[PDB]
Order: C-alpha cells, then structure tokens, then sequence
C-alpha cells in the first residue's frame, strides 16, 4: 500500500455547470469558502462546464480527434479556476497551474490556506481513443489527483442534489427517484447519463487511499460546508477501499 | 439534419449521456499528419546499448527522412528501472514514479537528438502544431520523449506502483491522435513469441496476431504494454502495430517501406 | 535642432520633454517583416461557424501560401463573450477579462493550427521567437492567437469592464511594428455598412473610407473595435486596413493581391 | 465600479534613476524598507532609468519602431527589480516575473510580506504606436496595475521632491515652482517636461479605484514611511475617482 | 568582501549514493529532516549517484562531449531532488527548479522551513571542457550556492563516515586513512578518489564566506543533525577564508 | 580494448580516480555541428554604435549564411558595465552579477534578431533546443546570447566581484561543445597589439601567438578573457580561435573562408 503525500489535505472540486450561473451561484460559493479557508488545508478544483461544450461542438465540426479536444475543455475549467481565485484573492488565494499543482503544492499550501486549479488532468494528446468526448474529465482528474496525494477526502460540488436514477433534468425529470448512497460498481453498470464522468468510475476501482466522494449541491450554501466534517446532505459514492 | 442536431445535445445533456454519445462518435474524422511515421527506439532494447545498437539505426534515420516523415519516440531504459526500485520500496504512488521515468526518455531523446543534430533533426518543445520540422523536405523527422505527460494524473494499476502508461502508449497515443499511416516499435526482439525469448519451451515466433488472439494465449503484456493492446482495440486511425528488431540493421528502413518483417499486431 | 544629437538629449532629459519627443519622431524606420501579411480570422465571423465557412478559408491561405508571406491571428468568438458576461457580473475589471478571453484566442488558434499542420504551418511557441516559418518558402505562414498580451495591465475602457483591446488590435498592432504591408480582417460581413449589416432594410455598403469620416458617420464601432482606429491614426507603418466576408470564397485571395474588395479604411 | 481585488495591498514605485546612484542612494531605501515590511502589504515595483535610454539610442539609431523597444526597456525594470529584490532577499523579499505578479501575487504576499517586480506592463510588441518612445513605461505600468487590484494607495518614490512648473534641472531653473498639490486632469492640458508618463495621466482618467497617487523623494528617507501613512509630503494627484 | 544574501540558511546535501540505497537509508534520513525542519532554515541539494553513471557510460560510448553529458547528470541529482521532496511533502516540502533557487528563494523559506533542489549548477553545455566527467557536478554546485548566498554553512551527507586518504569502498581498504580535519589545499595535493567533486575544492580556494565544510555519514543517525550544530562528527575542510 | 571496461568501473570506482577517468578520455569523439560556425557580434565594440557598425555586419551576414553554417552570439556592452559598478558597490557576489548582465546580452541579441528576421534567422528560445534553423539552406543561421547560464553558480574570481567569465567564454564554450570547425571573435581591432589598445603607444601588432607566450608576453587579459585563454588549452574541437576587425567590412566574409587576416590564438 503506499504512503499518503499530504494526508491533511481536503480536495474539493466545483463544477463548471456551478460557475456558468454567474455571480448569483458563486458569490454565495466564495463567501462559504472563506469560512472554510481557517478550517481546513484546502486544494479546490474547477471543472470545464458549457464553455467546453461550445468548443465541442465546433471542434467537433471540424473533426478535430478526442485528443485535440481534451486541451481545450481542460483550458475552460483553466478559466473557471482564474475567476475563483480572483474573487477569493484577497484571502490569499491564487490560481496555480499543472505543474505547480504537481511539484509546489505542498510549499504554496504552507504559504497560504488554499489554492485554486484546474480539475482536468494535462493528458493533452495522449487522451484516450474510442470516444469521441475525452475520457478524462475534471470529475475524473479531481480523484486522480485527491487519490495519489492520500488526501483525507475529495467533494464533487454540483448544481444537482445528488446521484439520481436519470437526469433529473433531463426527459425523465419526474421520474428519477434520488440515490443517497451508491457504490462506483453499482453506478458503472447501469446507463444514463450522470452528473459524473464514467472515468470517476475506473480510476476509483484502482483508488488506494479514498473511500468515498460525496457529490453535493453547491446552490444549497452550507453543504459544502457539512459534507467537510462528515455529515450526509448528499450522494455518498463507496469507492470499495477499506480503512486500514 | 442540416444545421447542426448537437447544438441542441452538447448544451443540454449530460457527456455520459449514451443519446450524447453516438452522436459524437459519428462526426468527421480529421487526420492532422496522415503521411507521418511514430518510431518507438526502446530505451532498453536500443538506446541503452549504445553505439552498436544505436549508430546503424542513426544512419538509417537519415536515409529515410527523404521519402518518409518521421515521429521518433524514445524509451526509458534501466534508468527508469533504478527509479523505479527506489521509489517503490519508499510506497510511492504510481503518480510520483510516471514523472521520473519521463526524465529518462527525456534523457535518452537528447542523447538520441544530438547524433541527429547535423541533419537539422531537433528534439521537440512547444510542438504538435510544429510542423515544420516534419514539413521541410529536407528534415521531415521529429526526436520526442516517449512518455505520457500524466505525471500525477497518471492512472495506476490494479496492483502495484509502476506506471501502466509508459514509452508504448505515448508513442502509440501520439501516432493515434496525429492520425499516422503506421506505427512502428523498435525493440530488441524479431517480435512476439509464444513464449518468453530469451527462456523458452517451443517457442513459435508470430508473424500476425489480433488483440482478442493475444488475450487469450496469454500474451497480454510479452513485448508491449498491456494497455497498449486494449488502447490498440480503441484507436481509430492506427488499427495495428509492428514490432521489429533494431538489432538486425534494414529492419527499420524495411517496414517503413512497408514490408512485414517482424511481428504485427491488428486490433480487430 | 537634427536628429544625431540624441544621445546627450536621453541623459540630460526627461523622456516626456518634447524636444526629446519631436527629436525621436525623426530616426531611422525600419520594416522588419514588409513583404508579410497579417490577417484575422474572427472567432465569432467565422471560427465559431465551423467547417462551412472554415474549411474553404484553409484551403485558400494554402492557396495563398505561395505567393505571399503569412501571419494568421485568431480571434476568440461567443466563448470569450460568456466568459466576459460571467465575468462582469461578478465585479472583475478589464485586466482580468483581458486574460480570459486569451484563452479563446488561443483555443481559436490551436484548432486552426491543426487543419494547418499537415501543410507544415504551425503555431508559435510565443510571438517573436520565429520568423522561420515565414522564412520557408515551403511554409511562408503562421497562426497565432489574436489577443493582445496586456493582461492585467490592460487599459481599462471609458465605460464598462470589456477589454477595449482585443483580437483586433492584437492583430493590427503586430502588423504595424513588423512593418507588414496588409492589415486584412476576414469577417463574416462583405465590409461596412451605415447600419447594422443583419438588420438593414436600408444600409450602403461604404466602400472605403477614413477615420475622420467614420466617427463624423457615427459608425465609431461597427465592423472594428473603436480604439484601433485610433490605432490606425497614429501608426507610422500601416495606414489602412480592408475588411473583407470570409463567407463569400475568394475575397481574402483577391484582397491579398491588393484589390479594393470590401471596405478599406484609411487613417488619412 | 468593479471589485477590489487586493484593497489591503500598497503598491510602491522605485524608479529607474533613483537606483542609478548607486550604493549612496539605495543602501538608505534599503534600509527603510525593511522598517516598512511589518508595517504594510507592499508590492515593490522598479522602473527603468538611464540604461533603458542607452538601449533607446542603439534601437532608435537601427530604425527599430516603439514595440521593438519597449522590451528592451520594461528589461531594464526588470535588472532593477533583481538589485533591489537582493539586498531585501535576507527579509524573505524576492523579485517575481510578470506571470506570477499577474496570477499568483496574493499566495506570495501570504508567504512573505513583500515582493519586487518591474513596473513596466507586458505590452511588448502591442505597444501603442504614434511615438517613437513607448507611451506605457514604468509609472503607467504600475498604476495600471495597482488599479486592477485595488491597493490602498499608490505612491511614487523618485529622486525630486515632486511636480514643479519646469523641469528644475535643465535649462530652466528660473521659472520652477513647486506644485504640492495638483490634478490629473489639469496636467493633461497643462505640457512641459515630466517626472512621470504623460500616459499616467491617461490611465487615471479612467481609473476606477485610486483617488489619489503622492509623488515623494525617495533621496530624502521618512519620505516614503510618512507617504505610506498619508501624510503629505510631496506632490499629490487627483485621479476623478468618486462613488458615483 | 561580498555581502551575505541568505545569513540565516542552512544548505545540506544529500549523496546520490544515499538515495540509491533505498527505503533502508532514505526512512532514517526523512525522519531525521523531519526533525531539523523547526531548529534550521534549510535548503536540500540532492546529487546524482549510480544513474548518472549509467548515463555517462552510454552518453561517452556515443561520443557524445562532456556538455552534452553534465545536464543528462542533473536531471539524475533532479529526479533524485524529486523522491525526497515527496517523502517529506507532508511537512510542507518541495521541489524547485533552479530558476526559483536563483530568485525566489527568499520568499518560499518565509513559506516553509526547508526546500529541495538539484545540487548540480547549470553549466549544461557551457560545463568546461578538458575532461569528460563534467568538472562541476553536485559537489561543487552546491559549494557555488552555499557560497553565493552566503550561508551560515555547508553540510555534505554521503554514505561513508568521512573522507579517506583510500577510497573506503573502493581500491585496497587496508591502507584507508580516515582524516578528522583537512584542508581544502592539502586534499589539492592529493592524488585519488574523494567523496567530493574535484571541482569543490576549486570554488573552495575563491570562497568568500565559508570557512568551513563538514562531510558526514547520512547512514549513522543524528550525524546530521549533530552536524548542523558544529559537532565534529565527520572530517571538517577550511576553505582558507576569515571570518574565523 | 572492448567498449565494455569502463562500465563496472563506472560502477565501482569515484570518478576522481584515474584509472576511470583515462579510459573516459579515450571514446569515439562526436561532432555534434562540425560544419557551423560561431561568431561574437560584440556588445562594445559593435552593437553599442549601432547602424553604422551593425549595417554592414549585417548585409555580410547574409552573404555568408549562404556558403556557411552560422551561429551568432552577442555580447553585453555598457549597459552591463553600468549594472556591475552599481551592484559591485553593493557588495553583490559574482553570481548575482551573471544574472544582471546575461540580460544585455539578451537585449543586444533582440535587437540584432530584428534586423535578421526578413532574412529568416531567429532568436534561440527553449534554451536553443532547435537545430532546424541552421539546418536549412535557406536560413542556415541563428542568433544567440552569449553569456553562459552559471549565473548564481558563476565561478568568481580570487578578488572582485566582476564576473570571470562572461560574453566571450560563453560563446567559445558553444563552439568547443558543438564541434564548430572555427570559433571567430568580432572586435573593432584587427587583432592583438602589445599595450592596451587605447594608449596608443604605437606598439606591435602580433600576427599569430599561442596562449603560453600570452602568458609570458603579459598579455594575460588582453582581449579574449583570462579564462578564455585556460578554457582554449584544455579545449578538444576547438584548439584556436580567431579575432578579426568588424569596423572594416570585408574582415568578417574573408575570415569565414579561413583566411588569416587578424590575430590567432592556439592552445598550443
Ligand atoms: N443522474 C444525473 N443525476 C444528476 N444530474 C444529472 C444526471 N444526469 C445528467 N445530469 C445533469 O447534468 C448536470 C451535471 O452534469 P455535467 O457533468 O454535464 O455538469 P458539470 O459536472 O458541472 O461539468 P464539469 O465536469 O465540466 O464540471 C446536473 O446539474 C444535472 O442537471
């Protein structure tokens, strides 16, 4: 079994649907992140949302390979993690790329509370074949990362209160019944689409370090706040690792 | 369906959606260097022998340039291994360990691109849209390091710490994405056998096998990654590879000229 | 008094004295790039479209290619705009939508990079470290990213937290310090017109015109960001620009060979 | 009115000539500074001074047009910030590139109490044309900067007392008088030699934040520590900031 | 004389022929960094070790010149510079570039008690020619840096108890003189293999601050730290400069 | 005897020893650019003048570039002298001082890197990994910063704080490593004189001189830095060097062609 890197450390990730709705889903957001800042060493990960599809679909028209399309999704959620950082600038916060993310962490977290980045992982061109939307997404990227680390925990925040059997946006609306709890196993057999990457899916079967993600609504202010100490206000995903 | 169906599928639905990605998976299919060539020099195989392995297939890479384009990965090699000893017995998770094997292609494609300097072939920064070096009739040849940039993002195994992605994939990766005719890896064997080369029992050399073959004889990991062969399954511009020996000189030149020397490994 | 004595006016003075200010007006001017080109591909005239309108233009500048030196910028397109409507709604002043909407033009850039790259044009790994690729007559060619580099010291605007200096400028700009003969802007529209080209019942295509005539006209923004006509009265080395309908094929080539195709707007 | 981004930050302008006296001069700045880090938040931006003109002279005697030289200037900014960025290293001050100062200026501040930089903005190339000395120099690249993050203050440090009616240095000594107090708007029509770009007063036309800038002798020390209190020392400035 | 830039630094560094020794040497040398980390201001320079060997021995059977073969060498003391930077990470460590040790030192020391670098300097190309073993290797660009800045000492941890008039490990052990104390221009003299960079003793003879290096044995636990208190645990070398 | 000895020496032995260092001593020798040549476009003697000394140099360039190889380093000129008597004054050790003054020598190249661009030669970004510019008939050149990246490992010198080895070693560094046929050095001299230069004593100009008889000679400094001269005999590609007068036009074109016009220096 490995070591954890940085045990202490609590990774969050926000969607990029979340950021799309502007400052009347972030400001809240970032008011509830400076009351978290002093109680917990905190990596926060932004996710691509919409702006990515628009670069799909007119990458897409192009015919442009999956491999070209991953940077470009991955700079979106580059510009959600640049506006967050900002509004929470003058708290100590700034946006770090890749590269610091991977080697600096550690010494920029001793400097200052939290940082901000992108979720999605630099696969660049080296992104996977067989589907034509990259594999790879900040759902995914946010565990590979929380998951080498051995950070203590990762929290997927969404517009949605949760894991649902269809979107509950979606045609099905009235009929999806929410699931308060689920195992990565039980979500990677049965279909539909999902607030998360059915990558979140295969690297948690690999998972050495986390045991479960909680997925909760980030327009709901305090649940953030109470999925960090444990409480259950949303999806808890079993990760099928044990303690110990 | 003319003006554009997805501009109603990619804002409103979910990119998990089944109904989003068919959709997708039916789109044009752009090539960005169709007429170009990936080389896998194996760090082990090749590149750490030095001289001997190395200098025949550096005059062969000249003489090809002229009528091929030329994407010339490097491999690892022992130093890979060393880090490899050390970090795992420290338990050092797979993400760690991808970034020091990736200093050891680097390595190995300076050494590799300095023999190849005089010629105008450079070793790749800032590239991928570059095409100028594979543009000019003259050089037509790229030197790049075969590892994947996952560094930390990099998926681990089912067990253990060792990379699954490693100099194969990202050499395979980038011809996939990059749409390449063919791509060829160099190594320090005629190819595959039914058994391990160097201690065997019968062993039956296999001039052409498919994945799903592979699986079964037990031969998922015997010369090339083993996800190589499940990213083989899912590539859509390179269906199949070939492995040929660096150590027998001509091979190289052979099956760019497209010759079946060698094994050949098909994804359907 | 002349023009030599300078080297003593830079010690002794102010850099905001007009004796030193008028003595510099008069020194050597010198064109570093005159036999090149530069032209805009607009992120939301023409980029955002897709193959409709992309894939023809590819074709030309390939066609063009060869008889004329070229430096491509991008522009960022609805992207950068939903980026900019998020954006100001939080509070964020124009340095931090300048570097926002970089991003587009840099994806912008990427894209196109990629349709180029089989021809052997590539992208910049940053804006001054390569002529070569306008010095192969094989290559004569280049895209990058049309936003200005300003990115926190961007000026703010009289009104408003938009980035005044945008895809236009960045392009503009860059054609007046190399020297570049042609400023041209590929556009969805055939060029200016007195009214709003996609609501005119009544609107006349104005087929060249001046500054002076424009802001008189009421037309201080239509076609071209408003600051880079004042970009266009005081350059010293490209004193008109043409504005030409990427839709309609043809009219870039034609431009390019100097024809009076679209609106030319002259600082004069 | 946009945001602050950094409201508790005071920006602080050493310029280019200031640093060319040598030891005399910049061992007393020195020294002063390091009274000053526990007191303020400080981001210490350099200008150019006499080397950017030697620069000016070869580049302009090529021919070569504004944007080619204000590089080669914003470098000489950039050599001023790595002297003085030393001799304040043993405080935990450091010279930071643009690209940080831009993104990631808020963690270092968290990490150290001040950081050294260059006051000239990154317009290389897109320097604006017109003049053959590029419009945007140090003091320009400072406010425009400081303004974006909402410092507290900007103030000036150069090796005059302040604004006077001419230049009292050259030629003209008789008809200088002292300005303790002016207007941004009324130096934009007034024309003359200037300790600070004609385009500073450009920029604070527009300024959203900065109500004021003081411009002090930094040869003179407390001039700077009474500057950063608010106490007038020198020539001020009135930038047309307001709250409607 | 110069100017001590970093009076308060503390640098050690660690043998490339320590790291190689794996889990057994490194877990008693982490956890004892782990403990120095409160009481010193460190910098950890790693070396190269068996790697770079391997690299030389295929880089020379190339022909390949000794430019070409000293940055091969510093990506070996880099990765190396990596392993430990991970282990300690939990304690707020990291590993930076050479460009960050050259400027930004100052402010990620206010960050954190300790960082980790390659001791090799970055001569790569412009390494001098005459031999080709690349005459400045870890050694010495640790030597370099420790004297640049002007720290208050060097400590070198290597595998062996000190320097020996025979190599200990290698040619005949029967005649290995252990030497408590030695000069920098008495080990000149000497002709045979060292626990040191030939080029050390070279930036030794113009050292302007340290008057003294201490070679230790990483393998005993708490000669370091013994060491970084003046313990004379290992062989000491006077670099023939006062402030003694 | 076999390329095998060394490695297990190479395991087991430290590399002060000498019975590994002789066998490294003797291994092929690779000439990475046997063909180019490296020139010093001077930052006092040249650049600091500007048009009337870089013009003519300039329009050479372009006449040799054809039939030679070239890579152009520059040097630092006052701008640097000015920061080293502010630093020095300070107390700033060596290292520091190779920092401010590898700036200059960057600008200088900038400026050069202008004139040269409708000519195609750029400037060396990503540290000078690409050899495609000099490969190229067409450009056959490059433009670089002579200083070398020691800069706060700069060896010092036994007393001052001036940086020992600066524009002129980081250039001849470049050849000696590269394999370059010739290393010349452009200075405003026709070479070597006994006296320094500007006294004006009417001394001797010295045709041709080996490093040692500088050394006896007091010459020690004279032009070339100290260290140039020990850095040339212990060089292996390149065992003298060349200094030829820039203000004459005429002195750069004919040394490209091996002529001996101006002084030599060898290592024996
Ligand atoms: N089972 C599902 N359960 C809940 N929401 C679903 C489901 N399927 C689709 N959705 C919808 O998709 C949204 C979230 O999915 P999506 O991944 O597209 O956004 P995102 O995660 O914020 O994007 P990004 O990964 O770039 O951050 C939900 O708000 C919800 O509207």
């Amino acid at each position: 079994r490995p070591i954890r890197l940085l045990p202490w450390l609590q990774v969050v990730k926000i969607g990029g649907r979340v950021m799309d709705r502007g400052a009347d889903a972030i400001l809240p957001l970032v008011e509830e992140l400076r009351k978290l800042l002093p109680e917990h060493r905190l990596l926060i990960l932004t996710g691509a949302g919409v702006r990515a599809r628009h670069v799909f679909s007119v990458g897409l028209d192009l015919g442009l390979p999956v491999g070209s399309l991953a940077p470009l999704a991955a700079s979106e959620a580059g510009q959600n993690g640049h506006i967050l950082a900002a509004m929470l600038a003058s708290e100590g916060v700034s946006y770090v790329e890749h590269p610091t993310v991977a080697d600096q962490l550690a010494i920029h977290l001793s400097a200052t509370r939290a940082v901000v980045g992108s979720a999605f992982p630099p696969y660049h061109h080296h992104e996977f074949p067989g589907s034509r939307i990259p594999p790879h997404r900040a759902d995914t990227g946010a565990f590979l990362l929380a998951d080498a680390f051995g950070a203590a925990g990762l929290t997927i925040v969404e517009n949605v209160d949760g894991i649902y059997t269809a979107d509950p946006n979606g045609p099905d609306r009235g009929q999806a019944r929410f699931l308060p709890e689920t195992s990565a196993t039980d979500l990677a057999k049965s279909e539909g689409p999902l607030p998360v990457d059915r990558a979140l899916l295969d690297v948690m079967a690999t998972a050495r370090h986390i045991e479960r993600v909680q997925v909760v609504n980030g327009l709901v202010p305090g649940r953030l706040t109470a999925a960090l100490r444990g409480e259950h206000v949303g999806t808890l995903i079993r990760t099928g690792v044990r303690p110990a | 369906n003319s003006t554009a169906e997805l501009e109603e599928l990619l804002m409103q639905r979910s990119l998990t959606d089944p109904q989003l990605q068919a959709a997708a998976a039916a789109a044009a299919d752009f090539r960005i260097l169709p007429d170009a060539t990936v080389i896998k020099i194996g760090g082990q195989s090749v590149i750490d022998r030095g001289r001997a392995a190395v200098y025949p297939l550096v005059d062969e890479i000249v003489a090809a340039r002229k009528n091929h384009k030329l994407l010339i990965g490097t491999g690892a090699g022992t130093r890979a291994r060393h880090l490899y000893s050390i970090a795992a017995g420290l338990g050092l998770p797979a993400g760690v360990l991808a970034q020091l094997g990736s200093s050891v292609a680097d390595q190995n494609a300076a050494m590799l691109g300095q023999l190849l300097a005089k010629h105008g072939i450079p070793v790749v920064g800032g590239a991928g849209l570059s095409a100028v070096p594979l543009s000019l009739a003259e050089v037509n040849a790229v030197v790049f390091s075969g590892m994947p940039p996952y560094k930390l993002w990099m998926r681990p195994a089912a067990e253990g710490v060792i990379p699954p992605y490693r100099t194969d994939a990202g050499c395979f990766l980038l011809a996939e994405q990059f749409g390449c005719k063919q791509m060829i890896f160099v190594k320090d064997e005629d190819g595959l056998y039914t058994a391990n080369p160097k201690t065997s029992k019968d062993a039956t050399f296999i001039p052409r096998i498919s994945v799903d073959e592979m699986k079964a004889k037990g031969l998922h990991d015997s010369i090339l990654e083993f996800p190589v062969l499940d990213l083989l399954q899912s590539a859509q511009h390179v269906r199949e590879v070939q492995v040929v020996n660096g150590l027998v000189p001509g091979n190289l030149t052979r099956a760019l000229a497209g010759e079946h020397v060698g094994t050949i490994i098909t994804a359907s």
